[PDB]
RNA sequence: CGAUGUCGGCUCAUCACAUCCUGGGGCUGAAGUAGGUCCCAAGGGUAUGGCUGUUCGCCAUUUAAAGUGGUACGCGAGCUGGGUUUAGAACGUCGUGAGACAGUUCGGUCCCUAUCUGCCGUGGGCGCUGGAGAACUGAGGGGGGCUGCUCCUAGUACGAGAGGACCGGAGUGGACGCAUCACUGGUGUUCGGGUUGUCAUGCCAAUGGCACUGCCCGGUAGCUAAAUGCGGAAGAGAUAAGUGCUGAAAGCAUCUAAGCACGAAACUUGCCCCGAGAUGAGUUCUCCCUGACCCUUUAAGGGUCCUGAAGGAACGUUGAAGACGACGACGUUGAUAGGCCGGGUGUGUAAGCGCAGCGAUGCGUUGAGCUAACCGGUACUAAUGAACCGUGAGGCUUAACCU
RNA sequence: AAUUCCUUGUCGGGUAAGUUCCGACCUGCACGAAUGGCGUAAUGAUGGCCAGGCUGUCUCCACCCGAGACUCAGUGAAAU
RNA sequence: ACACAGGUGGUCAGGUAGAGAAUACCAAGGCGCUUGAGAGAACUCGGGUGAAGGAACUAGGCAAAAUGGUGCCGUAACUUC
RNA sequence: AGGACCGAACCGACUAAUGUUGAAAAAUUAGCGGAUGACUUGUGGCUGGGGGUGAAAGGCCAAUCAAACCGGGAGAUAGCU
């Protein structure tokens, strides 16, 4: 089905009452509210879009506004959208709370990772060191070779090499969803999901079977 | 972090006793072996005592008939059933590592009795 | 480690076509003594959004 | 924690005292042993007329170790010491019939019930 | 790659700052306000003000306190004696750092950092 | 030959298939288990050590397996320099001798700041035909595909017994990858404490400087891994070898010629990520701009005045974003940073004073004092009114409507 | 054997496993008696091997402190 | 060749701790090394610490770690005593 | 007493790393050897090119050594580029 957009409030965990720890992933989804429906008959593709959250008022544009005008809505802080499957149907204005979930047994949360700015490929691609002493001249943690000889002349596209590590999107999938809680509007998840706290999640139903 | 504060102290057990390091420590802890739940007994000395909330831990340091073992304790956990002072122990440190190197006459703690 | 063949005076000023300097772009009035300084700074006299500060 | 190289107590009463790990077994490229994994020893001392003497290679059970075992809340067990019980090489179940110091409740399993019959802790 | 780290380094090994806000933040309590650069002055808040409060608070032990740091007498006789007082209602935001220019010898952009009376 | 550095090790690969494993299958001198041999198959996977300079090899112990080759016997402007193969020295041997021997032995300088291509990242300009803010579809491109063992089916099928399944399902590992910091830990020269030498603050007491953070003991946040979560799939489509069904040419037979069905980790999808410079520059939603007047070599021509929108940029406070740009948050109708307040955490019961002791010290006030990056608050300080850029309804032709 | 090609000779010791090391054998390709033979206590920044301790050498790297590297201002090369 | 991390003979030689002209901190005295300001990436250099293991690294324990003082006890083979 | 032992000055230069268009046409940093002797050092003197000197390396003889440097024979000669 849809998804909804959350925010990484921490980790915690969940004794159980045999006392099995669960580390959980505490993730506040609030109102999610439908601010625009797309159909075949006018973008090809049906999928809806949703705001959450709240905005300042001077803080967003006047196209932004005359959107979430249009919808009757109230500003949210992004716009996201979900892809619809063939026999959903939602209107625009339609409130979408974490109740969703409370039948779906293990989901997947998709954010932005940390960003680790410009990694080598020690951290990055996981290479290996070579020696630490025993002669070797100004190359431990450097990259060895990166390619062959006249036979190509070439380094060869996507070759591992180090530049930015992070800050991108990610998804985890087929994570346990502990707890939906309707009432503080809270879905806690088994494990780690990506990002710092704070960051914007997106928690749609497994795909996988 | 209101939301987290919030739902660990909703776990939280009340009734932890109030012990420092250098106590001797009996701690009652359920230990199931297939249908039938036993609580078996792990009384040393406390050797160091993490304090964060919902996730306080304490290491507790016993030489069993033989070489020494340190279990760590979650505080909060269900499987730690009861925790008792036996013995209350008079040290200045806050984690007692020293005592990994110590047996017998040297690894001997005074009492506090205050 | 050393170039093959002598760059062109063309690909010399490609490369400096960043290498330009940026205007102020606008520097700002003060409200009391009316003279101008970067904003956000003092200005010559040492007025800082309106009011004396320094003087020396 | 237990990899090549590293040097390890006799826990039973087989005859070793002090033995060697020369592999891990279980897997291809497998780094560790651990809680209750299998390794294959040397002998590296022995006391003078036991049932195992020095330069045997055999194997045995890992039953406890300084780095710990870590429990389903969050607990761990870590000792003073790395142990083992020196398993037969072909069929396993072990060589000596009394066994050292505590073990953990995690060779809990068929085979090495044996050696939790034994042990008098845990 | 720093997530949360807080405090600049300044170039320096950590005594050298130490040091060097021990003597930035003597002249800033002599003088009251002083040009410095603009991190040293961002740096010279969050070691001056806690000294102002400790002033705040006239005893044996938070002069021997401010002592230790600062290590002028004088120092810790302007607090405790005129400028604990002096703010004493003041809750933080002790001093302001007011931006004005670049050096000439290098072109670093100075600022001014000076307590929030100066009212003489 | 006005120099193309040559073994081996390391780091890092990459392709071929004549396949080592995993996957499909035919024949078997294939009962089962395990095999032998041949066809198909390149998705992913494909040891650690002793000895030796060694590749190789032998050995030890693993493993599902420890593939075979190409890539200047891949890789020295990436590392090493053990071997070969400079200059010293010695042995055996050859020569009368200088010396010599891919015979042996000991010792023995490995430079380069990257212009171009390539590659990994990351921006500025312009374009996309009025400008701008967002959300998207998706051409296309990349990542990922490994596998053991245990249990059930079932000690059934098979076999005289020993032994022992196919197909199907459940669990739990190894190696690999992604994320993360709740736990267990590491670090934590920015926090607390102990302590040696010496110097200073007049002195006692208390502190501070210097000695690798003086040496240590702990330790917040962050970062982290040995830590903990997750992943590799099911399914679909078209097939390889292979197996067929109906069926003639060839009144039989025949899987193929017409027609039809199965069929594998390969192939196209399914999963994850990038992605409209996709110049074929797409879509959707929203927002803004509704003035006059001259000149001419009358053109999507030039100019003057008045206007300056949506928005952006600059500046500032900055960030779990960051080499710099970039990206994100906030700028007073404001929690963006600092301070402040409360809490937490860490250290471990400060200083002063009192009492006991001849004194070192101990005890009381006292779990005290001090507490970094943490948490919850608070406009006290700094985020200035403005200026700057961006315009004034957006070409031609044709078509369908103007209900 | 600083000497032995065949050769990692053969046996033994050490090792889970030892082309090196120690002991021995002797079929000395091609030792051998002042171009000295064989022993040799002490000595050696000498060559080879083993062991205890110790460790980031390594498994497998992680974090931190500093100096560059990166940005700004000033000066301002070089091989080719 | 330089306002060059090099070379250059003699003389004086305070305190505290120390065997000491070592070493640490200081006195007299002299200096802060003639580019600075930021930031806090990879990578390089000089260092600190490190879970479990402890030479598995490697040509080879190279490098690092470790040991380290004074007094007393005690001390093997072999030996030219 | 000692070509005795440990160890600074002093003389040296075993290892590693840096440096290698260097700070330096041979050094720096951390360890390292000798350190009353066949030691080390200052000032002066003597030995000279097929010659010196050499605890011997073909080492050293002014950053030059299987025959110094300067000047000359000299525009040596070059079937080679």
């Amino acid at each position: 089905m849809i998804g909804l957009v959350g925010k990484k409030v921490g980790m915690t965990r969940i004794f159980t009452e045999d006392g099995v720890s669960i580390p959980v992933t505490v993730i506040e989804v609030e109102a999610n509210r439908v601010t625009q429906v797309k159909d075949l008959a006018n973008d090809g593709y049906r999928a809806i879009q949703v705001t959450t959250g709240a905005k300042k008022a001077n803080r967003v544009t006047k196209p932004e506004a005359g959107h979430f005008a249009k919808a009757g809505v109230e500003a949210g802080r992004g716009l996201w959208e979900f892809r619809l499957a063939e026999g959903e149907e939602f209107t625009v204005g339609q409130s979408i709370s974490v109740e969703l979930f409370a039948d779906v047994k293990k989901v997947d949360v998709t954010g932005t990772s940390k960003g680790k700015g410009f990694a080598g490929t020690v951290k990055r691609w996981n290479f290996r060191t070579q020696d630490a002493t025993h002669g070797n001249s100004l190359s431990h943690r450097v990259p060895g070779s990166i390619g062959q000889n006249q036979t190509p002349g070439k380094v060869f596209k996507g070759k591992k090499m180090a530049g930015q590590m992070g800050n991108e999107r990610v998804t985890v999938q087929s994570l346990d969803v502990v707890r939906v809680d309707a009432e503080r509007n809270l879905l806690l998840v088994k494990g780690a999901v990506p990002g710092a706290t704070g960051s914007d999640l997106i928690v749609k139903p497994a795909v996988k079977a | 972090s209101n939301i987290i504060k919030q739902l660990e102290q909703e776990q939280m057990k009340q009734d932890v006793p109030s012990f420092r390091p250098g106590d001797t420590v009996e701690v009652k802890v359920w230990v199931v072996e297939g249908s039938k739940k036993r609580l078996q007994a792990f009384e040393g000395v406390v050797i160091a005592i993490r304090n964060r909330g919902l996730h306080s831990a304490f290491t507790v340091r016993k030489i069993s008939n033989g070489e020494g073992v340190e279990r760590v304790f979650q505080t909060h956990s269900p499987v730690v059933d009861s925790i008792s002072v036996k013995r209350r122990g008079a040290v200045r440190k806050a984690k007692l590592y020293y005592l990994r190197e110590r047996t017998g006459k040297a690894a001997r703690i005074k009492e506090r009795l205050n | 480690a050393v170039q093959q063949n002598k760059p062109t005076r063309s690909k010399r000023g490609m490369r400096r076509s960043h290498d330009a300097l940026t205007a102020v772009t606008s520097l700002s009035v003060d409200k009391t003594s009316g003279e101008k300084h970067l904003r956000h700074h003092i200005t010559a006299d040492g007025y800082y959004r309106g009011r004396k500060v320094i003087a020396k | 924690m237990i990899q090549e190289q590293t040097m390890l107590n006799v826990a039973d009463n087989s005859g070793a005292r002090r033995v060697m790990c020369i592999k891990v077994l279980g897997g291809s490229h497998r780094r560790y042993a651990g809680v209750g994994d299998i390794i294959k020893i040397t002998i590296k001392e022995a006391i003078p007329r036991g049932k195992v003497k020095k330069g045997d290679v055999l194997k045995a059970v890992v039953v406890r170790t300084k780095k710990g075992v870590r429990r389903p809340d969050g607990s761990v067990i870590r000792f003073d010491g790395n142990a083992c019980v020196l398993l037969n090489n072909n069929s396993e179940q072990p060589i000596g019939t009394r066994i050292f110091g505590p073990v953990t409740r995690e060779l809990r399993s068929e085979k090495f019930m044996k050696i939790i019959s034994l042990a008098p802790e845990v | 790659m720093r997530h949360r780290k807080s405090g600049r380094q300044l170039n320096r090994n950590s005594s050298h700052r130490q040091a060097m806000f021990r003597n930035m933040a003597g002249s800033l309590v002599r003088h009251e306000i002083i040009k410095t650069t603009l991190p040293k002055a961002k740096e010279l808040r969050r070691v001056v003000e806690p000294l102002i409060t400790l002033a705040k608070t006239d005893s044996v032990a938070n002069r021997r306190l401010a002592f230790a740091r600062t290590r002028d007498n004088e120092i810790v006789a302007k607090l405790f004696n005129e400028l604990g007082p002096r703010f004493a209602s003041r809750a933080g935001g002790y001093t302001r750092i007011l931006k004005c220019g670049f050096r000439a010898g290098d072109n670093a952009p100075m600022a001014y950092i000076e307590l929030v009376d100066r009212s003489e």
